RNA sequence: CGGGGGGAACCUGGGGAACUGAAACAUCUCAGUACCCAGAGGAGAGGAAAGAGAAAUCGACUCCCUGAGUAGCGGCGAGCG
RNA sequence: GCUGUUGGGAAGCAGCGCCAGAGAGGGUGAAAGCCCCGUAGGCGAAAGGUGGGGGGAUAGGUGAGGGUACCCGAGUACCCCGUGGUUCGUGGAGCCAUGGGGGAAUCUGGGCGGACCACCGCCUAAGGCUAAGUACUCCGGGUGACCGAUAGCGCACCAGUACCGUGAGGGAAAGGUGAAAAGAACCCCGGGAGGGGAGUGAAAUAGAGCCUGAAACCGUGGGCUUACAAGCAGUCACGGCCCCAAGGGGUUGUGGCGUGCCUAUUGAAGCAUGAGCCGGCGACUCACGGUCGUGGGCGAGCUUAAGCCGUUGAGGCGGAGGCGUAGGGAAACCGAGUCCGAACAGGGCGCGUCCGCGGCCGUGGACCCGAAACCGGG
RNA sequence: AGCUGGGGCUAGGAGUGAAAAGCUAACCGAGCCCGGAGAUAGCUGGUUCUCCCCGAAAUGACUUUAGGGUCAGCCUCAGGC
RNA sequence: GGGAUGACCCCAGGCGGUAGGGGAGCGUUCCCGAUGCCGAUGAAGGCCGACCCGCGAGGGCGGCUGGAGGUAAGGGAAGUG
RNA sequence: GACCCGGUGAAAUUGAACUGGCCGUGAAGAUGCGGCCUACCCGUGGCAGGACGAAAAGACCCCGUGGAGCUUUACUGCAGC
């Protein structure tokens, strides 16, 4: 709803910036931010556990957002923008020379 | 926004084909009683000079 | 043609006059030095002194107009047979409006300068002169109107 | 003064050797593809900018989206659009109306 | 059955100023403007001739362009029109 | 639409492609027709609004002669008094309207055509309804030789707020980290506030009213310099010391010269006005007429307005009209003449337009700021 | 002819007033707010970059004029002689 | 005056200046030029400069900052110093 | 209270100041021109001769065809009678 875009929880290839060429699963989508997730962008956040119950929370720290225009879905073949087919009854998305 | 002609002059002074400004001689509408035949006669029209440039500018539409 | 320098020729001059600087039209603004160059002044044309303009001159141009306004009366337009020389065949009002003179100006009267021409020429009147010159072949369509 | 300008504008362009009025348009069903091909044969390489006038709406759709070509109905003929362009191409029916617009 | 109250402007009607301009000022001007009241609506007003006005003329009303700063009005001033 | 290349980051640069009725525009780590949202082009409403535009269906409307003369809107017409409206200001003052008095007729009726009479003509008052073409912008949308946070609305920000006033009413200020919060764990000094390390980041003199960070203003360090000289503070000359080099830069010891700026004035260093200083805001314009000049187009002609069609930053059409081609005379009028006049005396007046630009003028505040006051409604 | 609490009424050319033109919400010879309104101001002040050429006047006439103006005089630009 | 008009060279005058008149420029915002060209090998803006061009208004160039915009020649418009 | 110490800390005013005396001069009342005399640099507690010291665009005075209050056998009107 004005929010909507390209992909959902699935395998997508990044073409981004730093993580250019990357192939990652489920993008865990926003779309408030038009952002996604993959295993692309990663950083360290500093911590001491929300409650020092199990002391430190840890230190590896997880994935940044990443603009949804950076990713590009994929199937039998590569990237491909999505196209949208009638189906004769409902409506699904098929990739250019492909399906789903 | 569009100039109006100044009726008080239109009403009392002709504009010639040169573009000179023509006015009647003043000075014989009641004065008389006995001024010479020369006086009272010598009132037909006349020119003016430098003061007509002014009088013309007010008869602006009639040219 | 090229793109630049179609450029205005010789003299366009859009350089009008601003008055603000140390050099040019300074301080008091390109004129003025005094009081009554300040946001209005009385005329002149007609005005001033508080003398009497010259509205000491006098409106002998009498016959200035009565209440219900003008009197409609048929109005006449001059045209010289000189001007007629141009065209041949037969000349009539409206035939003339579709040219330099008369136009809408109602009742045609041919008169005056130039030599006359062999053509019948409808008019509401002539000068004596122009009636005589037009003896050299040409018309007395006069009368007209109803 | 507008007639004059319009007449002259073309003339400068004629003198330049740029005015080419045509007839052939097998470049139909206004596809950019089709026009372009046709253009190639007419030596319109896209190395200079071009003003195309014609009443045929399919050739109009044909160019348009080309960025070196300015497309135009003939009643829209006008000096600015003429001048801004480097080369001038007219339908003969367009050249017919241009005739009428002067004398 | 209706009414009532509201609504940015816009409209019609009932009332209706002054600074100002006139190089003072009273007639005149600003101006039937500002403002107050009542009413109308998506508009309002107007509208089918007891009209115009000089044309064997035209043919409801409204709005635009002309006509025209003309016709005239005017302490024949300023100005109005 | 892929690859390669620099870069934190490509959309840059390079190689080789493709789409185009789509090369409007925004975004994506920078500058992308082909990544995203879009654009061209084309689809779509069960529901509730709208809807003669296209249909239907009603209401409704559909004659001649020849006779009678029964009806054709009343305190009305009409006249007078007092006023209003119209361009009309008592004018020669009609017409339209009406507070007061008097007060008809039904087509031989009655109003009008600018006092009034007479012809000639126009129209049928005293009952009512009528779309459309017109105005306006709370609201939705589209555009911009419109603004870009002292601008643009008063308000980009939780503003008609805070605040002020009994009240009517008055009325501000205040935007910006970064691509991503990755917004700085943990250690150190400290009560904290703040620092210092560590750490993130391409960048932290991007560290959180955080982009850029000018000036006034306040510091710290360094060079030259000053405690027997007198000054609008500078300047000309020499000389010394300090800094990269036969040339500069800084500073200033002694010598010569020297009455701040603006305004207003006959006259100002003036003991006449203004000004603490710095930054921003801050004043000769635009519309329509006019009149000179100038760049052009056409020329005894020139030119179109409103509109109509076309465009979707395209131009056409439209001669109603406007100036000019003829002047004189108050006019009737006459006309290259005409006016006064008895006058074949005299004498007076008697040969472009359209668009652009600039100077100036008239009307609107009309170069900007400022009254004491007057009026209306609260 | 006392003071004072609470509840009322009277207003802007109007109120109130043992009277001063006193009071009427901290300035009353006519309140305050918003509006006409950017009133008008012949007065005072202010009017912003650069270079180049020329360069005045503080007289006369009239002026409900006299520190304002209109014409003339003196400056300047263009064309012409 | 030349006149291979060269706006380039000789010859002769002049060049204090307020109100004013005239003439040439500079710079700011925006428009066409632009589907273009400059820009991360660093835009606009800022801090220096004893350097270069201009009589001047100004214009370059060089270093530092800054971090994403800017915009020729030649024209056009104005909330322009 | 004023003075010294410790804590907090305004104001009008302000062109910039490197701000002496006399005799002169000057728009005729000079730190700032001329001549001469005097004077090491910087504070603090005191005084009020000067800076025509500050404050308020003079109340006086005149000027404006500025205003407003009041008067009358000024004018012209109106309410009232």
């Amino acid at each position: 709803r004005v929010k909507m875009h390209v992909k959902k929880g699935d395998t997508v290839l990044v073409a981004s910036g730093k993580y250019k060429g990357r192939v990652g699963k489920v993008k865990e989508v926003l779309p408030k931010k038009y952002a996604v997730i993959v295993e692309g962008v990663n950083i360290v956040k500093k911590a001491v556990r929300v409650s020092p119950k199990y002391p430190q929370g840890g230190f590896i720290e997880k994935e940044a957002p990443l603009h949804a225009s950076k990713v590009r879905p994929i199937c039998p073949a590569c990237g491909k923008p999505t196209r949208v087919r009638k189906k004769f009854l409902e409506n699904g998305k098929k990739i250019r020379v492909c399906a789903k | 926004p569009k100039m109006k002609t100044h009726k008080g002059a239109k009403k009392r002074v002709k504009i010639t084909a040169s573009g000179k400004v023509v006015a009647m001689k003043t000075g014989k509408r009641h004065l008389n009683w006995q001024k010479s035949g020369k006086e009272i006669r010598q009132k037909g029209r006349k020119f003016v000079l430098a003061k007509p440039e002014a009088e013309r500018i007010k008869l602006l539409l009639p040219y | 043609d090229l793109r630049p320098n179609p450029g205005a020729n010789k003299r366009r001059k859009r350089v009008g006059r601003g008055p603000g600087s140390g050099h040019g039209k300074t301080a008091t603004r390109g004129h003025k030095g005094q009081k009554s160059r300040s946001g209005g002044l009385k005329d002149p044309r007609r005005f001033e002194g508080g003398r009497s303009t010259t509205l000491m001159r006098l409106p002998k141009r009498g016959m200035q107009g009565q209440v219900p306004g003008e009197i409609k009366r048929p109005r006449y337009q001059g045209v010289n047979l000189k001007d007629l020389a141009r065209f041949e065949g037969e000349v009539t009002p409206e035939l003339l409006v579709r040219a330099g003179l008369l136009k809408k100006g109602y009742r045609l009267k041919i008169l005056g300068e130039g030599e006359a021409k062999p053509l019948k020429v409808v008019a509401h009147a002539f000068s004596k002169s122009a009636l005589e010159k037009l003896k050299a072949a040409g018309g007395e369509p006069v009368l007209l109107e109803a | 003064v507008r007639k004059k300008g319009l007449a002259m504008a073309v003339a400068d362009r004629a003198r330049e050797g740029k005015l080419l009025l045509v007839e052939a348009f097998a470049g139909v069903n206004g596809k950019t593809k089709e026009f372009l091909a046709w253009a190639k044969e007419a030596g319109l390489d896209g190395s200079e900018s071009v003003l195309l006038v014609t009443g045929n709406e399919l050739v109009r759709r044909a160019a348009r989206n080309l960025p070196w070509v300015v497309t135009l109905a003939p009643e829209g003929l006008n000096v600015y659009d003429i001048v801004r362009t480097e080369r001038l191409v007219m339908d003969l029916d367009a050249w017919e109306v241009f005739q009428n617009r002067i004398g």
